[PDB]
């Protein structure tokens, strides 16, 4: 009665028996911009089904010296299906996001993950290594894509804020005992009704493994982190032609 | 007082008390604020609410 | 009106918030009930899982014997008014007589909160704040000395032309705000409103402001939200001739009526720069202390 | 008497001695019931824990 | 207060909310000004009105 | 006024008239205490009160 689940929005379907909980995002679902708060004078776009989809983005490989990856959200999704058509023609944008973490291993293995979301998760750099030189990350380390980047200083996060009060965001933890899988429903959160989705990331997934990983000699050596997430109650507004960044 | 309602509360659910002697009133004190909590926002944000009696995963 | 049975039975449109908590006042603590020793079955309330997400809502009665306690502690001083009501140094401006930093009397200070670590480590805490303002503007002499000057304040919006100069026909103020002090006076004090184009600032802007090609030459744009830069602040010795007197500004803000959003962690390491959240990449220092060993203290 | 609230809603001092059980009057042995044939799922009376 | 009345409004639709510590009417704040409008009178100063659903010349 | 009640008195037998011009009620002024005497807590404190027209010790 509560550990099964089953997450169906589009034409897709997630059915996990491992599943802790669904997580709701500050006590908010995502919804639709009410006429006090919109902007705009042009009447929105909303694909229905077309774009509310799970979309299966990366196959990571959790090794014995593992630190971390890092994807910005929404740059994941300019190249996947009609939510990355939609957003490379269009210019204001506004959705949810409904994220799920499956990580999977035997009863003989162990290790524990932490999967966090940050909102705008600013990339810093370590400035020389010294702290003399006002160095910027490069344009393949701030929006990595849908392979995400790895970590080098999985302590301080890559920003400068410690690891050990990330969990004051929404977190929800893949034990590798009881569970395997972390869904979050993240609303929309931004200071404006409407956003560019070219730009403008509004917040990073972050996945860490705290516990690490231990087995011994004789079980499968390779552990995947796969992410699955899904836009939920996306708007677009204001047509043009299509560009790329 | 007849003034204008321009500070940046207006449209909440917390009521002030405060003085202002200007026409505008952002130049207000800060006042006494109304003390409402929501401790189930960040500390319990799941979608099932489970009872403190009984153990969650069964 | 609408005929198909897909769309007058669906919820595409939903646009209130469908919250699953509700505020309750909460003026003191909460009290302690009496609790006994419980001996029973299936019903635990110290098992829970980590897992889930969500936190301890285990209450003292159900862990130990208790006493019935009518606690009557105020939680009236953690609240947002009474924690950031505390004006802190947000900047400072320098007006030598012979130098190369400001040696023409006059200072251009671009408003930025950011450039003391003080009052940055506060305002960081959070993403989204909202809140008006109260400058003070403490003027002397570097020994600490108040001589007889006259000084102008002169708040610059984000697009008009900065003063080249001290007798520059840009600070006749005809509708930008100016205040004139002496230095033999209490320190000037003005309230600034929430001047932004956006429904609230932010101190973290993950993204680029422009378009285009992002390569080597463009990349300190990064992080740069344009909702923030709120202008320029002027001052200069007000004459003609050179002066005689070295001058030091302070600044010193304090907020009120603030609202904030979406908390986040705390910066633990040392700060570089202003509007950059870099660190030392050799000298990475941990939070707490350290020990000998972890089975003795 | 009393004003302290952890002691008026307390339990001390507890002198019956409360009884799981309760004693019924059995003069001879226990009958038998006609019982049929029974092959139903989830109810099983011959499976313990011991 | 009782005071004279001889300001630079005296005379008009508009309704102020100013405050004022001697006996003249010009010495007062400048208030907060009534709201009203008027973009008929530089924008579509015409004879006969037509309608934005009609062309007007045929 | 409708200020906070925090000051180094609230919960006793003493009713304050003093006057005050901020938010919290421990920058007010001293004011006028009440004049409660209680010469039976230091000079009589003894269980069985005798009377002053007898010999206590007979
Ligand atoms: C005579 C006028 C006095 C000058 C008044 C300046 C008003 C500007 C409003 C101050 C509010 C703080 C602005 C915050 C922005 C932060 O620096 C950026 N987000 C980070 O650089």
């Amino acid at each position: 009665s509560d550990r099964v689940a089953q997450l169906t929005i589009g034409n897709s379907t997630i059915t996990t028996q491992e599943a802790a909980n669904i997580i709701v995002g500050y006590g908010e679902w995502p919804s639709y911009c009410s006429d006090d708060d919109a902007t705009a004078v042009d009447k929105p776009t909303r694909p229905d089904v077309s774009v509310n989809r799970f979309y299966t983005l990366d196959t990571k490989l959790w090794e014995k010296s593992s630190k971390g990856w890092y994807w910005k959200f929404p740059d994941v999704l300019t190249e996947t299906g009609v939510f990355g058509q939609n957003a490379q023609f269009h210019y204001l944008y506004r959705s949810g996001f409904c994220i799920h973490v499956q990580c999977n291993a035997s009863k003989f293995h162990q290790g524990a993950l932490l999967v966090a979301i940050l909102p705008e998760y600013v990339i810093g750099t370590v400035a020389g290594g010294t702290g003399t030189e006002d160095s910027h990350p490069p344009y393949k380390q701030t929006q990595p894509g849908a392979d995400g980047f790895e970590l080098q200083h999985p302590y301080v996060l890559d920003a400068g804020i410690p690891i050990s009060q990330l969990t004051v965001c929404h977190h929800q933890r893949i034990n590798l005992r009881t569970n395997n899988c972390a869904t979050i429903i993240v609303p929309y959160m931004n200071t404006l009704p409407f956003d560019s989705a070219l730009n403008h990331c509004n917040f990073g997934l972050l996945v860490v493994p705290i516990s690490p990983l231990d087995f011994d000699q004789g079980a499968t050596p390779v552990i995947p982190i796969t992410i699955t997430l899904a836009p939920m109650c996306s708007e677009f507004a204001g047509l043009r032609q299509a560009v790329t960044q | 007082s007849h003034e204008n309602s321009n500070s940046a509360t207006e449209g909440s659910t917390i009521n002030y008390t405060t003085i202002n002697y200007y026409k505008d009133s952002y130049a207000a004190t800060a006042g006494k604020q109304s003390l409402k909590q929501d401790p189930d926002k960040f500390a319990n944000p799941v979608k099932d609410i489970f009872t403190e009696m009984a153990a969650p995963l069964k | 009106g609408d005929r198909v049975a897909d769309v007058i039975e669906s919820s595409i449109g939903d646009s209130v918030s469908r919250a699953l908590t509700q505020a309750l006042p909460a003026p003191t603590g909460q009290n302690t009930q009496v609790s006994s020793h419980r001996l029973d079955t299936g019903e635990v309330p110290a098992l829970q899982a980590a897992e889930i997400g969500a936190s301890s809502n285990t209450s003292d009665e159900s862990m130990i014997e208790t006493r019935c306690v009518l606690n009557s502690h105020s939680t009236a001083e953690t609240t947002l008014d009474s924690f950031f009501s505390r004006a802190g140094l947000v900047g400072e401006i320098d007006l030598p007589l012979e130098g190369t930093t400001n040696p023409n009397g006059y200072a251009n200070w671009d408003i930025d909160i950011t450039g003391y670590a003080q009052m940055r480590r506060k305002v960081e805490l959070f993403t989204y704040m909202r809140f008006d303002a109260e400058f003070t503007f403490v003027a002397c002499t570097p020994t600490g000395q108040v001589v007889p000057q006259l000084l102008q304040y002169m708040f610059v919006p984000p697009g008009a032309p900065k003063p080249e100069s001290r007798e520059s026909l840009a600070w006749q103020t005809a509708t930008n705000p100016s205040v004139f002090v002496k230095l033999t006076d209490p320190p000037a004090q003005v309230s600034v409103p929430f001047m932004s184009p956006a429904s609230a600032y932010q101190w973290f802007y993950d993204g680029y402001p422009t378009f285009g090609e992002h390569k080597q030459e463009k990349d300190l744009e990064y992080g740069a939200c344009p909702n923030n830069m709120m202008g320029t602040f002027s001052v200069r010795t007000v004459g003609s001739s050179k002066s005689k007197y070295p001058l030091v500004v302070r600044i010193y803000m304090r907020m009120k009526h603030v609202r904030a959003w979406i908390p986040r962690p705390m910066r633990n390491q040392n700060y570089l720069f202003k509007a950059n959240p870099n660190y030392a990449g050799n000298s990475i220092k941990p939070t707490g202390t350290s020990r000998s060993a972890i089975t003795t203290l």
